[PDB]
């Protein structure tokens, strides 16, 4: 359980004559505490004085019209209590006469007026008010406090500002009104001196007429582009709506339509010498908001060379090259420089190449090449990337060693001569001579010698008066290369 | 978007077919900012009608014969104006995330060729034989420049001023000379212009009005308390005396005249009272104003209780009937 404590508590007031004051009090506790108004200690009783609470529990106001002097004039107190607690707040009414209004008490100059608004639209009620000091504007709704305190929601609190020797402007603005929003309005001027109330004005709220307001739409939204320099491009932008809306381009900051002559629904900006890519926005407004699109603008040059391309695969007769883009934009497509490693001429060039990824067939076993790509887009080719360098895989060898002969040196001993294979495929790690006196045998049932690197072999330990057949293969680090066909040696 | 709705404190009127140019209330009335630090703050300031005896709203196409309706700044032109232009108007300062907005109502009047129109003159008040006061042709700021001089006719109620006794037209500004209550009413200025080849007019009345001199001024002037007639008779007491005060002109005066019966005339009790009053202006507008009072019924005592009347304007003086 909780005692009562003030929300809002009133303040001392000066009005005139015939005019209205009212005081607002409001408390909260546990349970809803009770208000009564008193006047020197005793509760108000008066045909003058009206009590009217809130609707959420929170307060009264009491109301005083019209304004009678010294009659009204007192201390007057609000006074919260619940079973728990119980307190009191002073304060002061003044009263004074219009021949005792000093110079400067606010004035009515124009007050609100009858309005009536369709539901869902603005309704806005007015007041003007003067005097020394600018009076500060505030309003009623049937006697109760408008609460525009938040300026967050359906309802706002508007004031024009001192351009001195004026009349200060207040309005009351009722966004989306609503049946509830219908009542009685007043406006309230107070300064320093006292308080003045406008006549009171009553707002009604009618059901639509038929006529509906649209808000701005881009009927035709301003679509991109890309041109050549200087290099000329219309793009037209088009809005519509009810009310129809103004359509100025824009370059971001800068207007580029002239403000006092601003076209309506429809704007086409011509760009006269294209140097430099940009965005530009197309801005369309009614009285129902802004809105806005973009036209991308871009120049594009010949692409920027692709990434150093990467070897990822390699055979005997193919190398499979992998690169980046390297550039920003989209590329069309790709060209593939190629050319042996010690060649001094000009690349060979593969072209129209969809993708980051190719695979260079038709290459040479156990060679050095030389690998660069270009990229290509609408507008032309770029430079070409930094170079690859790699090697082609090794095979065995495709062609036996040449020229092979045999001679005796004695009845036991031959001495066996070659010349290296035309198609090593790769590095000769040494060859094998196969021998026989039987021919007809399955060479690897013939008797073998293993040497390194080199074109000649003695070989011994032969039976004399026999013909030995003698074959010859070159192996490198992956096989065996073919055998030489027989040739024939006597010891 | 901040609305401030109507703006009918300031009920606008201009003459058909002559150069109207039309301010946008918002930037000075309410808002505190210039166009100029507005446009410059990346604000876009946005004008939309609706006719009157419309509903919907439109914008107004700029790019239309001869630039008859045109924008600079803040203000709008016409030029020159038509009927059918007349409307509410709505003139709107907005930002992405901003807009305040104002309304407001134009007029466009007719003009019959003795300038009798539906429009509302001024008025000047001259100071008689004060020697010279000079009136000078209104609104016409800003409708053309420096490089340019117009010729205006002047006239008086619907005749053309050529030579006078004593006024004097000097283009932008009328001279009167010994200004005599014979010349009073309103006068209009047509002042015309050219403007890229084509002829414009403008049409303005100031209904000028002289007044008694400041010199000529002092208290009032009671004389029904004279004292040449005093009224005893039978009572009978049937017999009131009048109470005639004349005051001289004053430009800013407080009339107001008080019988003083026995120092507390509000209504005493032995007789049933009412207040009654008049006035009448004079040829230069000095005043008199006169007030009697009626009875019910007739007390005999009141005749020894003696009668003073006082009024005060500007001045304070006081006789009594004896
Ligand atoms: C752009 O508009 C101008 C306007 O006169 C026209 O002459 C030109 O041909 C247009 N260019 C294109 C590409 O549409
Ligand atoms: C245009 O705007 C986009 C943002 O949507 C940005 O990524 C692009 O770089 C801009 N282009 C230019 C030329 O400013
Ligand atoms: C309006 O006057 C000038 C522009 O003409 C500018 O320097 C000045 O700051 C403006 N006034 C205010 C209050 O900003
Ligand atoms: C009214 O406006 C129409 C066009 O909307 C124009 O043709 C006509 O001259 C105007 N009428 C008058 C009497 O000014
Ligand atoms: C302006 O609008 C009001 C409605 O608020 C209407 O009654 C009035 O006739 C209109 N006047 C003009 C000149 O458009
Ligand atoms: C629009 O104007 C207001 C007031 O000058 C300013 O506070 C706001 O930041 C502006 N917004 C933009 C996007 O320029
Ligand atoms: C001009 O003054 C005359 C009196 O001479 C009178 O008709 C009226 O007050 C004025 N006329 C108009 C059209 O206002």
């Amino acid at each position: 359980e909780t005692p009562p404590r003030f929300t809002r508590t009133p303040v001392d007031q000066t009005g005139v004559s015939g005019g209205v004051a009212s005081f607002i009090c409001q408390a909260t506790g546990d349970p809803r505490p009770k208000i009564v108004w008193n006047k020197k200690g005793k509760k108000v009783s008066n045909q003058r004085f009206e009590v009217i609470e809130f609707d959420d529990g929170s307060g009264s106001v009491l109301r005083i019209q019209p304004l009678r002097t010294p009659r009204d004039e007192a201390i007057y107190e609000c006074v919260a209590s619940n079973n728990v607690g119980e307190i009191s707040v002073s304060t002061r009414l003044t009263v004074l006469r219009e021949d005792q209004i000093p110079r400067g008490f606010p004035t009515i100059d124009m007050g609100p007026q009858l309005k009536v608004v369709e539901r869902t639209r603005t309704a806005t009620m007015l007041c003007a008010a003067s005097g020394n000091p600018d009076p500060e504007i505030t309003w009623f709704k049937d006697f109760l406090p408008v609460d525009t305190s938040n300026n967050n929601g359906r309802i706002k609190q508007l004031r024009s500002e001192s351009i001195g020797g004026t009349p200060i402007r207040g309005a009351l603005q009722i966004e989306q009104s609503e049946e509830s929003d219908q009542g009685k309005y007043e406006c309230v001027a107070t300064n320093s001196a006292g308080t003045r109330y406008s006549a009171p004005a009553n707002l009604y709220v009618r059901e639509l007429r038929e006529v509906r307001r649209v808000p701005p739409r881009f009927s035709i939204p301003p679509t991109n582009h890309e041109i050549m320099p200087g290099g000329s491009v219309n793009i037209t932008c088009v809005a519509v709506g009810s009310p129809m809306p103004y359509v100025k381009w824009m370059l971001g900051a800068e207007d580029l339509t002239p403000e006092d002559d601003m076209p309506i629904g429809r704007n086409v900006l011509e760009l006269n010498d294209v140097r430099q890519s940009a965005n530009y926005t197309c801005v369309a407004m009614s009285t129902l908001g802004v809105i806005e699109a973009i036209a991308q603008i871009t120049v594009k040059a010949l692409p920027k060379p692709p990434g150093t391309p990467v070897v990822t695969e390699s055979t005997a007769t193919s190398i499979t090259l992998t690169w980046d883009s390297g550039n920003p934009e989209p590329v069309s497509y790709y060209i593939i420089q190629h050319k042996p490693k010690n060649s001094e001429e000009p690349y060979k060039e593969i072209d129209g190449i969809a993708t980051t990824r190719y695979s260079v067939a038709g290459l040479s076993p156990y060679s050095d090449y030389e690998f660069r790509v270009v990229a290509v887009n609408n507008i032309g080719r770029g430079p070409a990337s930094e170079p690859v360098l790699t090697q082609t895989s090794e095979q065995a060898p495709s062609s036996a060693p040449r020229d092979v002969q045999a001679r005796m040196l004695s009845s036991t001993t031959i001495l066996v001569q070659w010349k290296e294979p035309e198609e090593p495929n790769g590095q000769i790690q040494g060859y094998r001579v196969y021998y026989t006196m039987d021919p007809t045998q399955h060479v690897n049932n013939w008797m073998k010698h293993n040497v390194a690197d080199s074109q000649i072999t003695t070989i011994g330990n032969l039976v004399p008066q026999k013909t030995y057949s003698v074959k010859v293969l070159a192996f490198t680090s992956i096989g065996d290369g073919p055998l030489s066909s027989d040739i024939q040696v006597i010891t | 978007c901040d609305d401030w709705g109507l703006d009918t404190m300031r009920q606008i009127q201009v003459f058909e077919d002559e150069p109207a140019r039309i301010k946008c209330p918002l930037f000075e009335h309410f808002l505190k900012y210039n166009y100029s630090t507005a446009h410059s703050s990346g604000l876009t300031l946005i004008w939309y009608w609706t006719r009157q005896d419309r509903d919907l709203e439109e914008p107004i196409n700029f790019r239309l014969p001869e630039n008859r309706i045109s924008k600079e700044k803040d203000v709008l032109w016409f030029r020159p104006t038509l009927l059918n232009d007349t409307g509410n108007y709505t003139c709107m300062l907005r930002n992405t995330t901003y807009c305040s907005k104002v309304a407001f109502p134009l007029e466009v009047v007719q003009k019959d060729s003795c300038f009798n129109s539906a429009m509302r003159f001024p008025v000047h008040k001259m100071y008689i034989e004060h020697g010279i006061h000079k009136i000078t042709c209104p609104n016409v700021d800003g409708y053309f420049p420096s490089s340019v001089k117009p010729s205006v006719t002047w006239y008086k109620g619907c005749t053309e001023i050529v030579d006078f006794h004593n006024v004097l037209p000097e283009g932008m500004n009328l001279s009167f000379f010994i200004p005599l209550v014979s010349n009073n009413g309103n006068y209009t200025c047509v002042v015309t212009y050219p403007e890229n080849g084509r002829l414009f007019h403008l049409t303005r009345t100031v209904t000028v009005k002289v007044v008694g001199s400041p010199k000529d001024a002092l208290p009032p002037q009671i004389y029904s308390p004279n004292d040449r007639v005093v009224y005893e008779k039978e009572p009978g007491e049937e017999l009131v005396i009048p109470c005639k005060v004349y005051f001289s002109f004053i430009m800013d005066s407080h009339n107001e005249v008080w019988w003083t019966i026995d120092g507390k005339k509000p209504d005493d009790v032995t007789v049933d009272i009412t207040i009654n009053e008049s006035v009448s202006y004079s040829s230069t507008e000095d005043e008199t104003r006169t007030q009697i009072l009626s009875i019910k019924k007739v007390t005999p005592e009141d005749l020894r209780r003696n009668y003073v009347c006082h009024a005060r304007n500007t001045k304070g003086e006081a006789e009594q009937a004896a």
